[PDB]
C-alpha cells in the first residue's frame, strides 16, 4: 500500500490514499480517477445484455446479437 | 481531400488571426482528446497569454483530439483552430498579450 | 461424441482468448484509430453526424433471360443524417466482448486444439466483419463530403425557431432555441448542377 | 544506452496503420484547411477594447437575458451614459455572461459577440457614453 | 414541439437520486448515476464520449447531469485522456 | 526523507464529503 | 476489478527520489508542483544541444520516475550561461529543451502535453557565473504537477 | 451459500457501525453546521421558509433524429414556499438511523469483512445522499435569494386580515389575527423587468 | 421493367454481411460469401467464371461483390490462372 | 377561515392531559407530552427548534403547550444549548 514514506494517515475521498508524508499512488474509493481502458463485459459500448432471454444467443439491450459471447 | 481543395480553392490561411510572437515560439508535444478550452487555457497559460472566451459554449462539447509531437504553440493554436472548424476559433492579438477561444453563433 | 464436445470446449474458450489478444492489441493503438476512424471532425455545423452514401460502379443484373439492366453507378443513402450529440468512437464499432468462460485424452487434446483455432478464426472473422462495418460507416460519410462537394447531395438544411423566455412561473427557460432539421441530405437528380473531381 | 520508443511501430502491420494514421490525419488537416473560413481582423466587425480607465475595472457577472438591462449596468458601473438606437423586439435578443472576475470592456466585447448581428455595441470614450443599436 | 429537457436533470444537477431510483455504482472516474425507468442519469464533471447521452445540463461549477440509455459503460474524457468508467446495473 | 508539511490528523470520509459540500455552499453563500 | 496501484509504488517514487538527489538530479516536492533539476553537466556537451550517450541512463529513471506520477502537462525548461549572444543562447536552449522533451516522449510519460522552452539566463539561481555548462546555473528544469 | 450469508450477516453489522461514527462525527461538528445550514435566518419577513429553486444551465434534449431543444438556463420551483413555525435543522436531513443489530469460518471471516466494507460504503452513499439533498434545498433558497434580488421571481404577498375579539361567551380570542399567503412565490416572465449580476 | 441491381450489393461491396445471414467459409481463395436467402453474395476481386451471376458491383478499387444462387464451388481467374474456391453451406 | 387554535391547548397549557389520551415518557429534559389522536402535545417551558408544531399557547409564566406531529426525538433550546428530548410512543 502506502509504503516507506509512512503508514497510510487517511483515505481521501475524491482522491488516491493519504499517506502520512504525501498522497499515494493507492486508489482509495471505487470512484477515483482509475485509468481503466479494458472493460470486460458482454454488450459493452453497445447497450447491456437484455437479461430476460434464455436461449442460445445474447442479446444485448440495444437488440444487437453478442456474437462473440453467444 | 483532393477534391475540396480543387474544388474551392482555400482563399487564406489562419496565420493572419493568429500571429507568432516571440513567447509564442515556445513548443509543446501534446496528445489531447478533450474539450477545447481547458487545452487552450493550458496553452495560453504556458504561453504566457491571458486567455478569454467569447460567446457561450455551446450544450454539446466542442471536441478536439490533438495528436502530435514538437511543434510551436502558435501552430498548435492553428490546428486547434482547423480541428474545431466552424464551431469555434482560436485568434491571438500579440501587441497585447491575449488568446482568445471565440465559440460560434449557432 | 466425446471428440465433438471436446471440440465445443476448445471453441468458446479459443474464442474468449482471442476476443482478449484483440482487445489490448486493439487498445495499444488506441491513438491511432482514434487518428484513422476520426468521427468527430465529420461532423456537420450543428452537430449533425453525416448520412452513410455508399457507391457502386459499374453494376449488372441479369433479371431473367430476356433482359438486363446495367447501370454505371449507383448511389445510396444508408442511415441518414441525423443530429449527434457526441460523435461515435472506433470502440462502438471495434471492440469484441470479452467474458472469461469458467465452464470447463488424447483425442480430447487434438480436439481441443482444432476447436482452439476454431474459436480463433472466428473470433477473427467477427473482428473482419467490425472492421468491415466502421470502414463502411466512416467511407459512407467520406463519400458524403465528396458528393456533397461534388453537388450530388443537398446539405441539410436546419430551422432555428429561436424562442425568448419561455414556460410558466415554476419552471423557465431562458434562451429556448429549438432546432429543427427540415431538409435531409439528399441526392439531387436534377443532373445539370452536378461536379466533377478534375485536379492537377 | 538508450532505448526505442514504448508504443512504437516496430512491427510490419503498426506501422502501415501508422502511417495511415500520419496520412488520414493531415489529410483531415488539409480538410478543415478547405473548409475553415476566417474574416481577416481588418474585418471582424466585432468590438474593439476601447481602453479607458474606467473601462479597465476588474468586475463580475453571472447572469443570462435581455441585452439592454447589462449595458445598462455596465454603463452606471463604468460611470457611463448609456444610449439605446433602434427598436427592442418582441422576442428579446438573450445574452449570457458568466465571469467572476474579468474586466468591464471586455465584458461589453463579449456581449457585443453574442449579440452578434441583431445589434450591436459602440462606445465612445471621450464623451463616456456607451451605446447600444439594432437593426 | 420537443419537449424542454428532463427536468429531474435540476435534480441529478444536485447529487441527489430521482426520486424512486435505483443507485448504479460508478468505477473508475468521479461520476453518480442512478437509473429511474430504463434511463440512467450521471452527475460527473468529466466530459462523456463515446455511447451518447439524450439530455444534459451543466451547473454553475461545471458539474454536468446527463440523461442516457442504460450503457454498462461510459467512456470520458478527463483532461484530455480518453478514459473508462464502468456501472452495475 | 521526504515530507510534504501538513501532517495533519486522519479525517475520515463524513468530513471530507462535508467540507467538499461546505466549500460550495460558502462560494454561493459568497456570491449571493 | 479495479486496480489498486496503478502501475507505480509509493516505495518506488521515494527510491527514486533518494537515488536522483544522490546523483545530484534534486529532486524539489512542493505540494503537487515536483521539480526536478538536472545540471546541464549531467546531460550534455559544453554549449552544445547534443546528448551524450551516458545520460540517457540519465533520462532512464528521469523517465521511469515519470512513469510514476499522474500528470498533465510537463514542462521543461532549459537555460544556461551566457556564451555568445542572448540570441545564440536562446536558440541553444529552446533546442536543448526540445531535444530532452522529444527523448522523454520517446519514453514513457503519461502526460498530455509536454510544454518545452528555453531561456537566455534569464531567471538564474546563483549569482556566481563560474563557466559554461559547468555553472550550477546551467541547468535544465523538468517541472509538473501531480494529477489528483 | 453460507459464504452469501456470511456477507449478509457483515453488510448490516457494517452499516450501523458506520452510520454511529458519522453519527457523532456530525455532533462534533454541530454547532459548524448550525453554521453552514442556517435555514433560521434564510427565513422570510413572515417566518416563510424559502422554496427551493433549481438552476439548470446549458441544456440540451434530443427528443428524436429530427429534433433537439436547447434552452441556456432553466428555474424550476421546487416545493414551494409556505408558512413555516420553526426553521429546519441540518439534523433532519443528515442524520442517519442508529439501531443496533442484535442478530449475529475462514470463508465466513474474509467474507464478513467484505460484507463489513459493503455495509461501509453502503451507509456512505446514503449520508453523501443526505448531504446532497441538504445542498439542493439549501442552495436553492439562497438561488431564491438570488433571483428575488434579481427580479426573476416574485416576493410572497402575505395578507393579514386582522379581526378583534372573536367568538362566542364561551370562548375569546382577543387580538385575532388570520395571515394567508395570496400570491405565491413565483418566477415572471415578463422578463424587461430583470436583473443582472454586475459587481466590481 | 426489371429490377435495378440489389441495393445490398452495396453493403456486399464492403466488407459487411447482410442483415440476417449465414457465414460461409471459403477456401483457396480471397473472397468472402454469405448467404441471405438461398442466394449467396461474394466479396473478392477476382473473376468468378464458371457458375454464373445474377447480380454484380464493383468498388473504386477492383473489388466486386456478386449476387448468385448457392454453388458449391467457385471459379475463378486469378491472374490469368484458373482456380478454384470452395464454399461450404 | 382557519381554526383558531386547538382549544385543548388550553388543558395542555395547564399539566393536565387530554381526555382520553397516551401518555408519553420524556427523557432528557423538562416536558411532559400526551398523545391524543396521532398528535402529541407537549407542556415545556423550554424552546422546540427542529421537528416542528403545529399550534403553540403559552400560559403566564412562560409554559408552552405545542400540538405537533408525533416525532420520536424533540430538539430544543434549553438556555442557548441545542437540546435533546426523547419521547417513547
Amino acid at each position: 500500500a502506502a509504503a516507506a514514506a509512512a503508514a497510510a494517515a487517511a483515505a481521501a475521498a475524491a482522491a488516491a490514499a493519504a499517506a502520512a508524508a504525501a498522497a499515494a499512488a493507492a486508489a482509495a474509493a471505487a470512484a477515483a480517477a482509475a485509468a481503466a481502458a479494458a472493460a470486460a463485459a458482454a454488450a459493452a459500448a453497445a447497450a447491456a445484455a437484455a437479461a430476460a432471454a434464455a436461449a442460445a444467443a445474447a442479446a444485448a439491450a440495444a437488440a444487437a446479437a453478442a456474437a462473440a459471447a453467444a | 481531400a483532393k477534391v475540396e481543395k480543387v474544388i474551392t480553392p482555400p482563399s487564406k490561411d489562419n496565420t493572419l488571426t493568429i500571429p507568432n510572437a516571440y513567447n509564442l515560439q515556445a513548443r509543446a508535444s501534446v496528445d489531447w482528446s478533450g474539450p477545447i478550452e481547458e487545452l487552450t487555457a493550458r496553452i495560453a497559460k504556458a504561453a504566457h497569454f491571458r486567455f478569454r472566451v467569447l460567446g457561450k459554449s455551446p450544450s454539446v462539447p466542442v471536441l478536439i483530439s490533438i495528436s502530435t509531437k514538437d511543434e510551436s504553440l502558435a501552430e498548435i493554436l492553428r490546428d486547434i483552430d482547423y480541428q474545431a472548424g466552424k464551431k469555434a476559433s482560436i485568434h491571438v492579438y500579440p501587441n497585447s498579450q491575449v488568446v482568445e477561444l471565440r465559440y460560434a453563433k449557432i | 461424441a466425446l471428440k465433438e464436445t471436446a471440440l465445443s470446449v476448445g471453441a468458446q474458450a479459443g474464442l474468449a482468448w482471442r476476443a482478449k489478444i484483440i482487445d489490448e492489441q486493439l487498445n495499444k493503438q488506441a491513438r491511432n484509430l482514434d487518428a484513422i476512424y476520426d468521427f468527430n471532425s465529420l461532423v456537420l455545423e450543428h452537430n449533425i453526424l453525416p448520412p452513410v452514401l455508399l457507391e457502386g460502379r459499374n453494376t449488372l443484373n441479369l433479371a431473367d433471360a430476356q433482359s438486363i439492366r446495367i447501370s454505371d453507378r449507383t448511389y445510396k443513402v444508408a442511415k441518414q443524417a441525423h443530429f449527434i450529440t457526441t460523435p461515435p468512437t472506433w470502440r462502438q464499432y471495434l471492440w469484441m466482448d470479452y467474458v472469461k468462460p469458467e465452464a470447463p485424452k488424447e483425442i480430447w487434446c487434438i480436439y481441443t486444439e482444432r476447436g482452439w483455432k476454431n474459436g480463433i478464426d472466428q473470433a477473427n472473422t467477427i473482428l473482419e466483419e467490425n472492421i468491415a462495418r466502421i470502414k463502411e460507416d466512416f467511407g459512407g460519410m467520406i463519400l458524403y463530403r465528396k458528393l456533397l462537394a461534388m453537388n450530388m447531395v443537398s446539405p441539410p438544411y436546419v430551422s432555428h425557431t429561436d424562442l425568448g423566455v419561455t414556460g410558466d412561473g415554476s419552471e423557465i427557460h431562458i434562451d429556448d432555441r429549438v432546432l429543427r432539421i427540415t431538409a435531409l441530405p439528399e441526392l439531387n437528380v436534377n443532373s445539370a448542377e452536378w461536379r466533377a473531381a478534375v485536379a492537377k | 544506452f538508450k532505448k526505442p520508443p514504448i508504443n512504437n511501430p516496430s512491427d510490419d502491420a503498426t506501422i502501415k496503420l501508422a502511417e495511415a494514421a500520419v496520412s488520414v490525419s493531415d489529410s483531415m488537416l488539409e480538410m478543415a484547411k478547405v473548409e475553415k473560413v476566417i474574416t481577416p481582423p481588418s474585418k471582424d466587425n466585432t468590438l474593439t477594447i476601447p481602453n479607458a480607465y474606467n473601462l479597465q475595472a476588474r468586475a463580475s457577472v453571472d447572469w443570462s437575458g435581455p441585452i439592454e438591462e447589462l449595458t445598462a449596468r455596465i454603463a452606471k458601473a463604468a460611470h457611463f451614459r448609456f444610449r439605446v438606437l433602434g427598436k427592442s423586439p418582441s422576442v428579446p435578443v438573450l445574452i449570457s455572461i458568466s465571469t467572476k472576475d474579468e474586466s468591464l470592456a471586455e465584458i461589453l466585447r463579449d456581449i457585443d459577440y453574442q449579440a452578434g448581428k441583431k445589434a450591436s455595441i459602440h462606445v465612445y470614450p471621450n464623451s463616456q457614453v456607451v451605446e447600444l443599436r439594432y437593426a | 414541439i420537443p419537449p424542454s429537457a428532463n427536468d429531474l436533470l435540476l435534480h441529478v444537477l444536485e447529487g441527489v437520486p430521482p426520486p424512486g431510483s435505483r443507485r448504479l455504482v460508478v468505477s473508475g472516474g468521479d461520476a453518480r448515476a442512478w437509473l429511474s425507468n430504463e434511463k440512467m442519469y450521471v452527475r460527473t464533471n468529466l466530459t462523456i464520449l463515446s455511447p451518447g447521452w439524450l439530455a444534459s445540463m451543466t451547473s454553475a461549477d461545471g458539474t454536468h447531469a446527463y440523461e442516457m440509455q442504460k450503457s454498462p459503460v461510459l467512456l470520458v474524457s478527463w483532461h484530455g485522456k480518453v478514459m473508462q468508467l464502468k456501472v452495475e446495473g | 526523507k521526504f515530507k510534504k508539511p501538513p501532517i495533519n490528523n486522519p479525517s475520515d470520509d463524513a468530513t471530507i464529503k462535508l467540507a467538499e459540500a461546505a466549500v460550495s455552499v460558502s462560494d454561493s453563500m459568497l456570491e449571493m | 476489478l479495479p486496480c489498486r496501484v496503478d502501475g507505480a509504488c509509493d516505495a518506488t517514487i521515494i527510491k527514486m527520489m533518494t537515488d536522483l538527489n544522490k546523483k545530484g538530479i534534486k529532486v524539489a516536492s512542493v505540494g503537487q508542483n515536483y521539480l526536478i533539476s538536472i545540471p546541464a553537466s549531467a546531460l550534455f556537451a559544453d554549449q552544445s544541444p547534443r546528448l551524450n550517450w551516458a545520460s540517457y541512463s540519465l533520462l532512464n529513471e528521469i523517465a521511469a520516475f515519470l512513469k510514476q506520477f499522474r500528470k498533465i502537462a510537463i514542462t521543461v525548461t532549459s537555460y544556461s550561461s551566457k556564451y555568445v549572444s542572448v540570441k545564440r543562447e536562446r536558440a541553444l536552449t529552446l533546442a536543448r529543451s526540445r531535444v530532452v522533451s522529444e527523448y522523454l516522449w520517446s519514453q514513457g510519460v503519461d502526460s498530455r502535453i509536454i510544454f518545452t522552452q528555453g531561456l537566455g539566463s534569464d531567471k538564474p539561481i546563483t549569482s556566481y557565473t563560474l563557466g559554461g555548462d559547468r555553472s550550477p546555473n546551467a541547468r535544465v528544469e523538468i517541472t509538473f504537477r501531480r494529477a489528483v
